[PDB]
């Protein structure tokens, strides 16, 4: 846990001029930036639920979010204090979106830039899948140092003060250049910290570090193979942010 | 043992058991394809050991549900044998068969 924040180390590096944890913070402003285009140059197979969808996206729809779901949080009925905006928001927003949807995004998404694929419907359950397009990738550099998507719902992922925490799937695989085909070459569990809290919009994050040097490619990979009116799942596209 | 009624023109009849410790020691079931050849459209509840009205009865029994397309057998919603609808009514199965 070194050459990151600690006691011991923090308390020596203010002498030559130190900030304690605002220098370890990293902050995202403008979380617009940072998007992939997908590498898929075919505008076909992309139905109803665009590139995110890629082919067959069978059990995902773009309104598959609940109403009051809210970015790390959970809304209680009376009123609660030091909470966010979002908390009192129309329930919909007055226009769509880029896949059709009227869902209220967090952290500044704009709605009519980021597309979004849910599992969530009343009645008649089953087992959905989604395998996204791949999502060409930033020549690696240092400042860059992880992936981000957004996701909702019950999520299997690492953390600390939680072991694994189990649930649905999402595990961004990637792939290696080769003659022109681009098959998967590895899986990589997400690190999300609001585990136990499985309605929060809780953007996961994949770090670069552990994928190879020469990754071309990424995509999303999701099933919900859970039937409970309360096991769903919510997914946007990836994106590598500025930090 | 079942069917062990039947109400006075073939038509076997339901039964209610409910059982103090949960569930069962042993599940032997067992429904010819010819008996779900004959739901109609949309289809419905081949067998179940909960009714389906009660509060999150999902989560807790067993439903053997042929909706249209498909005849799917759950569990405590877990997915275990999906199967068409098209073969099913064709003669290419012979049984359904579960044991828990
Ligand atoms: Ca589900």
């Amino acid at each position: 846990q070194y050459p990151t924040y600690s006691n011991g180390w923090s308390n020596v590096r203010a002498f030559v001029g130190g900030c304690g944890l605002a220098d370890d913070v990293l902050v995202e402003p403008d979380t617009n930036a940072g998007f992939m285009k997908p590498l898929d140059g075919d505008s076909g197979s992309w139905g109803p639920l665009g590139p995110l969808g890629g082919v067959n996206p069978v059990g995902f729809t773009p309104n598959g979010v609940p109403e009051h779901t809210v970015a790390e949080a959970i809304v209680m009925k009376p009123n609660q204090p030091g909470t966010d905006y979002d908390w009192d928001a129309p329930t919909k927003l007055t226009s769509p979106g880029i896949n059709g949807s009227t869902v209220p995004l967090p952290y500044g998404l704009d709605p009519a830039r980021v597309p979004l694929a849910g599992t969530y419907t009343t009645g008649a359950q089953q087992q959905s899948t989604l395998v996204s397009a791949w999502y060409l990738l930033p020549k690696p550099d240092d400042g860059h140092p992880l992936v981000v998507v957004t996701a909702a719902g019950k999520i299997a992922g690492n953390s600390v003060l939680h072991g694994y925490t189990p649930g649905q799937t999402v595990v961004l695989e990637y792939a290696m250049p080769g003659p022109g085909a681009l098959v998967p070459a590895g899986r990589m569990v997400p690190d999300d910290l609001y585990g136990e809290q499985p309605k929060a919009w809780r953007n996961l994050r994949f770090a670069r570090a552990k994928m190879p040097a020469d990754a071309v490619a990424v995509r999303v990979v999701a099933e919900d193979l859970s039937l409970t009116p309360e096991d769903w799942i919510a997914v946007t596209p990836p994106r590598v942010p500025d930090l | 043992f079942w069917p062990q009624g039947s109400t006075a023109d073939g038509n076997i009849t339901q039964i209610t058991a409910p059982l103090v410790s949960g569930a069962p020691r042993a599940l032997d079931i067992s429904i010819p394809c010819s008996a779900i050849a004959t739901l109609p459209a949309n289809g419905g509840l081949v067998l179940s050991t909960l009714p389906a009205g009660g509060v999150d009865t999902g989560k807790a029994g067993l439903f053997v549900r042929a909706n249209q397309d498909t005849v799917v057998v759950a569990f405590r919603d877990s997915v275990a044998a999906v199967a068409a609808r098209s073969t099913i009514a064709a003669g290419g199965c012979s049984a359904l068969h579960i044991w828990a």
